[PDB]
């Protein structure tokens, strides 16, 4: 017969609780990169893309 | 089965006389009914006091105020047994002291090492010959 | 597997998978590729044996392949006494918990899994626990059935079962069940002793039922020689026996001490006038029938079938409106006996409701009918096949047939009941209606009701 | 979007108010004791000691 | 014998319990039982059993209720009454007395596309059931007086229904499942039709829809195989043809109707509410699933399983009786499934204390729907050990007789124990959650709600909270609050 420690079902049921409240991060992340959309450009070309060295002779 | 238990088990239940204004008639329900709901803090907050205490056989006396010594037992033997023996031998080393002196001795001469050391060093930093 | 994770990740059907195939398999037709074993039904071969200890151990072979069954009988209501009534009842509100080897939760979870059930029912002289499982989870289960039904009570089984029990008593006065009319029944029957202690227990010994009482109980009564353990659906007898012999082997024989023994029950001609204030008014006439020694017992049964099928629908129920309901009680014991109507009506009309109920059963004295006691026969072979065609109620009919009368008897019942004749169920009725009736009566106006001499010389 | 207001309210309400009541006549021995002993207010307790004595 | 110790655990291969394709050793057997088919079309299936002491005959006809009209309604209880007062060859007494000498176990169960005829027997006289039932059911004669003698007791068996209150509850569900068929309509019939049915109603309902097409015969218990079946060519052989003439009321798909009816009657002191989900017929392959389902929400009583027998309901391996044990006044729960030929119901009747109506209410729906995003396998293997348990314990020759019979009417086929066993164990978890959101998973109810509706009359229609309750843990709201 099948006698599951409670512990493992309280771990599994846990488990599909968070694997089911996971789905709504990538949803909060769009909401938030179509809001405050250019702080997020601002950030990308400013940490991850440096702009370039040299300026102009002007 | 039409009774209130349906038949198979027996129901623990009670019709609280709150949320009702008369008892019978035009009559008013007892100002402190509510009361009567033993085991529940919201009855009382004296049940907040839930210390455990169960005795029989047991009779106290206490005494008024207004017939005790306003300062009782204050310096009943010599300044010494009262103060020097039983305050400063029996009440602070049998109970403070007398537990953390090692711990802090120790404790203590080893950050006055340890920060000699570190004086030391900063000194030969500071100071050549 | 990959396959399955993915597509249980995403709640969508695999059609090629092997297992969707065959929970979607149409129901006209058999799933493919499955085809199952055939085979007849063989007759059932009975088994019994002694250990070294008093223990006995019962077996009835397989007839075809299904679910095993298992049970404890042990012959310990009468053997409780004032210090301890209603520690039966206590035992069964809480018969699950056991802290030795097993958890009360662990154990309630091996019954709920295994798919089977555990039940505990105890009557007077006997209490019996059984249960049925799957082959494969029989060990288990059976380990779980010995120890509730041996290990000693533990405390807070024993504070459980006060509790249990003060529902049980608040429950029964609330519903006003004939289990309780049947109590005083006993009760003036017997007299507060013996049979005549309550099946759930005196109400004011409820809170003296402590660990301590309970294990007091169990060591008086609960011994070795008094200890049935049966098994039906098993394929070998002897693999049965090992696994009694497992766990029954260490429980020392009681020879050499002195046995609680039962003292012989006496029969008292008491009568019992309760004031109630119900609008209905329930009376029952009872009289002395045989033990199960006495072969009439068949007879009694009989003439039981005869009232509850047939007589006492017509004669009471059709004919008078105020009869709520009137039935027939048939009560054997191991040293005495009981048999009688029980009837309910009008309160105005008792004094109606009880002359008629005499007479009724008084015709049965008179004589019997050819054709009302072959319907009375047909009715009680029903009701018996019946019973007997479901293994877990034949397995618990041959522990008793075992105790009682040491051999299997259930298996020529209706030869028995085809060997009754008329003469013998009148016979047997104007012999058991002599003895000294007992009268219970509970209503509104039980004060004007004949005296205990009318009611004789009436029954005479 | 003042149409699919209209439709989440109005509409909607209208649909919820789509029901049939019935009405019978009950004869049977029971005696409305419900009615007559019974009743909650969540204001008693302002009521109690102050109003209708 | 089998190989090795019966009590052997070998297979139990995955942590104490069987693999998933895998069945126990006893289901892997399976009575004998044969089926024929005659020229009228009556259907003849025996299963024998030589130990058991009795036999059983059910004769099922797929006359019901269905086949009745507003203007007939009830003419079934009349037919059902009127088999037992009387017949060309047998008069009252003759059959009373018939049915006295042999066993008087006669068992009679009309329901919506169905009526039952189950007679209990001594082996030695299994033959006199089968000429007696099948003239019985046949040759009875129907009198004009004899018909109008029995109308109180039709009508008063019609007054009575709501003694057995679950009874009328599923009535009730019914009848707000189908609201615009006949389906739905009570299987006691209309109360004021029912002093209003003649000789000449009966006959012709009786003329209609008795026909051999419509009969199906089962024998079990300690029936000779052959003695029956020759036994019940000769009675059963003359049944009138079916004729594709004649017209049967009530043929199209009772289309389910969702709705929310508020039978309002205080004084009850409690309250009895039935929220069911359609469901698939006899014939969807779909069918063994929903089983699997209701013994999953299994039935349960105050007087047992987690009322009176646990230290905390969540200890335990029922989800449904976690959430029962934590109500003390919610004293009754079943799970219903009952499939048709055309349409099915799949439901949760509820009996408790009207402070917890929006629990009862909200409860099994809750449950049910949680199944459709994760069901632990510890549930699924307690519905597969009580599924096993359930086909071994059929043992009593009446019932095994009746689900013979029916499985026969609407499949065609008996279904064996080992084909049902090896259907339902390869259920899983995945399989398990696409069945619960194809029928579970935000879908349609029918909710009915009898007794005391004080609390329950605000919110009473099918707003926002009713349609949000079909899915898992979104809707909840309403349950866990009292
Ligand atoms: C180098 C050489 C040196 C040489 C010299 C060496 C000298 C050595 C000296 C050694 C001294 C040892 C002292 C031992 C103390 C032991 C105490 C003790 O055991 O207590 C228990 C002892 C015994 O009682 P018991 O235990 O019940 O035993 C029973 C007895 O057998 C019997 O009990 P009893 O009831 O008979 O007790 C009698 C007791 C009394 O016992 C009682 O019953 C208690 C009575 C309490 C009365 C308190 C005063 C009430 C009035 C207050 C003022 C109200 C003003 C309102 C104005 C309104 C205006 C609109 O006697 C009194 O009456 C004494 C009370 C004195 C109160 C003083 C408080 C300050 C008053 C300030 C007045 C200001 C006026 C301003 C006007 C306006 C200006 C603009 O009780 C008392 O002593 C109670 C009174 C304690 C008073 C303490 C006052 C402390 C003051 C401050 C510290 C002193 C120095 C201040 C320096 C300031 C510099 C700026
Ligand atoms: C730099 C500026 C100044 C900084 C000051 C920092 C002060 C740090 C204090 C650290 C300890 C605090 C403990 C708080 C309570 C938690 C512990 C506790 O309860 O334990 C259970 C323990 C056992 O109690 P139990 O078993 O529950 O029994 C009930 C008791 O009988 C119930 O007790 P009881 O009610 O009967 O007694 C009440 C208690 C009342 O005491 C208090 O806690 C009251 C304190 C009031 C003032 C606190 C704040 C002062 C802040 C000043 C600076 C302010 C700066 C910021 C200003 C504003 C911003 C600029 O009176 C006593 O018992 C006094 C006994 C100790 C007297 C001295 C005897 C030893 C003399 C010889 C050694 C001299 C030093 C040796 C150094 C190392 C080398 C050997 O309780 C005690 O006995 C402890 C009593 C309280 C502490 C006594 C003083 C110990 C100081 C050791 C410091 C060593 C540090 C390392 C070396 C440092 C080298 C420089
Ligand atoms: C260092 C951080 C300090 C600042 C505080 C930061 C707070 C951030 C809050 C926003 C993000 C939340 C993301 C998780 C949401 C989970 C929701 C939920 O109920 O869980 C689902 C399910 C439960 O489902 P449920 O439906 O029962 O949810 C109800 C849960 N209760 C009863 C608690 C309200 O739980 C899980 O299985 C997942 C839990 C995830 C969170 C676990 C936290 C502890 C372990 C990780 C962190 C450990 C370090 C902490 C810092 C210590 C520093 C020394
Ligand atoms: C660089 C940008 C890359 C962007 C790529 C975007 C591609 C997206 C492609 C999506 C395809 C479709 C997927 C469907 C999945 C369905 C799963 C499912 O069944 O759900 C039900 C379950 C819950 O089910 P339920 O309980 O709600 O209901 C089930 C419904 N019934 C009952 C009918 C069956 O939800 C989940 O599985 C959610 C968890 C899985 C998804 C988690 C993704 C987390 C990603 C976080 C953001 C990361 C951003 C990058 C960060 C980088 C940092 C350096």
């Amino acid at each position: 017969m099948y006698l599951p420690t409670f512990y493992k079902l309280f771990h599994e049921t846990n488990a599909f609780r968070l694997k089911r409240y996971v789905g709504y991060g990538p949803l909060l992340l769009t909401w938030s990169i179509w809001t405050l959309y250019p702080a997020l450009y601002n950030m990308i070309y400013s940490d991850f893309i440096p702009p370039e060295r040299g300026v102009p002779k002007r | 089965m039409n009774v209130t238990g349906a038949g198979l088990t027996h129901v623990k239940d009670f019709h609280s006389d709150e949320m009702r204004v008369f008892r019978g008639g035009l009559r008013h329900i007892a100002d402190k009914q509510g009361n009567l709901i033993y085991g529940s803090v919201n009855s009382s907050v004296r049940y907040y006091h839930d210390k455990m205490s169960y005795e029989r056989g047991f009779i106290q006396h206490s005494r008024s105020p207004s017939n005790q010594f306003i300062n009782f037992h204050f310096m009943l033997g010599g300044f010494r047994t009262y103060v020097l023996e039983r305050f400063f031998k029996q009440v602070w080393y049998r109970r403070n002291i007398r537990t953390f002196w090692f711990p802090v001795l120790i404790s203590y001469t080893s950050g006055c090492i340890t920060m000699r050391m570190y004086d030391n060093n900063c000194y030969d930093y500071f100071y050549f010959s | 597997s990959v396959r399955k994770a993915f597509y249980d990740f995403i709640y969508k059907d695999d059609k090629s998978a092997e297992t969707y195939k065959v929970t979607t398999a149409d129901p006209r037709t058999p799933v493919q590729g499955f085809r199952g074993q055939t085979a007849e039904d063989v007759a059932a071969k009975y088994e019994v044996t002694k250990l070294a200890n008093g223990v006995t151990i019962i077996t009835e072979s397989q007839t075809f392949p299904s679910q095993v069954d298992m049970g404890i009988l042990l012959d310990v209501t009468r053997d409780e006494t004032n210090e301890t009534s209603g520690s039966l009842l206590s035992i069964k509100n809480t018969y699950l918990k056991t802290v030795l080897n097993t958890n009360e939760t662990i154990n309630y979870g091996v019954v709920q899994q295994s798919g089977g059930s555990f039940e505990m029912e105890y009557d007077q002289e006997t209490a019996y626990f059984k249960a049925n499982c799957l082959a494969h989870d029989a060990t288990d289960v059976f380990s779980m059935v010995a120890d509730c039904a041996l290990e000693p009570r533990s405390t807070v089984a024993a504070s459980v079962g006060v509790e249990k029990n003060q529902n049980t008593h608040k429950l029964e006065s609330y519903l006003k069940t004939g289990e309780l009319f049947n109590e005083s029944v006993f009760k003036t029957a017997y007299g507060l002793k013996g049979l005549g202690l309550p099946l759930k227990g005196l109400r004011g010994n409820v809170k003296n039922l402590s660990s301590y009482t309970l294990q007091k109980f169990q060591l008086e009564n609960i011994t070795p020689n008094r200890i049935f353990v049966c098994a039906a659906g098993v394929e070998s007898h002897q693999e049965f026996v090992d696994l009694v012999q497992t766990k029954l082997a260490q429980i020392p024989s009681a020879e050499g001490q002195k046995t609680h023994q039962r003292e012989k029950s006496e029969y008292l001609g008491g009568e019992v006038r309760n004031l109630t204030e119900e609008s209905n008014v329930t009376l029952a006439l009872l009289f002395q029938s045989v033990p199960w020694s006495s072969a009439d017992i068949v007879a009694f049964n009989v003439a039981a079938a005869l009232l509850n099928n047939l007589r006492l629908k017509k004669n009471l129920l059709q004919k008078y409106a105020y009869f709520d309901q009137a039935e027939a009680l048939n009560f054997h014991f191991t040293d005495s006996g009981l048999f009688g109507l029980r009837t309910s009506g009008s309160a105005d009309r008792a004094k109606d409701i009880l002359n008629h109920s005499i007479a009724e059963l008084k015709a049965i004295a008179s004589g019997v009918n050819a054709d009302e006691l072959l319907t009375a026969k047909a009715a009680l072979k029903n009701s018996v096949l019946s019973a007997l065609e479901r293994q877990t109620d034949r397995l618990e009919e041959t522990v008793k047939n075992v105790r009682t009368f040491n051999k299997i008897q259930h298996t020529d019942y209706v030869k028995q009941i085809d060997s009754v004749t008329a003469d013998q169920v009148a016979k047997a009725v104007a012999k058991v209606l002599t003895s000294n009736p007992t009268f219970v009566a509970q209503g509104s106006q039980v004060n004007a009701l004949p005296t205990y001499d009318a009611i004789r010389n009436l029954l005479k | 979007i003042l149409p699919f207001k209209y439709f989440k309210t109005k509409a909607y309400y209208r649909n919820l108010l789509s029901l049939r009541w019935e009405m019978y006549a009950v004869r049977d021995g029971v005696y409305y004791n419900h009615f007559k002993y019974g009743g909650y207010n969540s204001r008693a307790y302002q009521f109690r000691g102050y109003f209708w004595a | 014998k089998s190989e090795r110790l019966q009590f052997s655990k070998a297979r139990l291969t995955d942590f104490g319990e069987l693999p998933q394709g895998e069945i126990p050793t006893a289901l892997q057997y399976d009575r004998p039982c044969r089926v024929e088919t005659l020229a009228n079309g009556v259907r003849l299936a025996v299963e024998p059993s030589s130990v058991s002491p009795l036999a059983a005959v059910s004769v099922v006809v797929r006359a019901g209720t269905r086949q009745e009209t507003l203007e007939t309604s009830g003419v079934a209880q009349f037919v059902q009454r009127l088999v037992l007062r009387g017949t060309s060859k047998r008069n009252r007494e003759q059959i009373e007395k018939e049915l006295a000498l042999l066993g008087g176990n006669l068992k009679v169960q009309v329901g919506r596309e169905t009526t039952t005829y189950t007679l209990s027997v001594l082996p030695e006289n299994v033959e006199k059931a089968v000429d007696f039932l099948g003239d019985i059911l046949q040759n009875s004669v129907f009198n004009k007086q004899q018909v109008e003698a029995e109308k109180e007791a039709v009508y008063n068996n019609a007054l009575s229904a709501q003694n057995d209150q679950q009874g009328l509850l599923l009535e009730n569900i019914h009848f707000t499942a189908y609201r615009d068929h006949y389906f739905g309509q009570p299987t006691h019939g209309i109360r004021e039709n029912l002093h209003n049915i003649t000789d000449e109603v009966v006959k012709n309902f009786v003329k209609t829809n008795y026909v051999g097409s419509n009969f199906v015969v089962a024998a079990a218990g300690n029936v000779n195989s052959q003695a029956f079946l020759q036994a019940a060519e000769k009675a059963f052989g003359t049944v009138a043809q079916k004729d594709a003439t004649t017209f049967v009321p009530n043929t199209e798909k009772p289309y389910f109707t969702p709705s929310y009816m508020t039978i309002r009657d205080d004084e009850m002191h409690n309250l009895n509410v039935g929220v069911f989900f359609e469901a698939p017929s006899w014939t969807d392959p779909d069918f063994f699933t929903i089983n699997f389902f209701q013994r999953i929400l299994g039935e349960y009583q105050a007087d047992k399983y987690t009322g009176q027998h646990l230290n905390t309901s969540d200890r335990q391996y029922s989800l449904i009786h976690k959430e029962l044990g934590n109500l003390p006044d919610v004293t009754i729960h079943k799970t219903h499934y009952l499939p048709y030929s055309d349409t099915g119901l799949f439901g949760s009747y509820f009996y408790g204390n009207e402070i917890f109506g929006n629990q009862m209410l909200f409860l099994s729906q809750m449950i049910l729907s949680e199944y459709a995003s994760y069901i632990n396998q510890a549930e699924i293997y307690r519905a597969r050990a009580k599924y096993f348990n359930e086909l071994l314990a059929e043992q009593n020759s009446a019932d095994i007789a009746s689900s013979i019979a029916t499985q026969v009417t609407y499949l065609n086929r008996r279904v064996p124990r080992s084909e049902v066993a090896k259907r339902i164990s390869s259920l899983d978890s995945g399989l398990i959650n696409r069945a619960a959101t194809r029928w579970f998973w935000d879908k349609e109810l029918a909710i009915v709600t009898w007794g005391p509706s004080h609390g329950l009359i605000a919110g009473s229609h099918y707003n926002r909270s009713i349609k949000r309750s079909t899915l898992g843990w979104y809707g909840n709201t309403h349950y866990y609050i009292v």
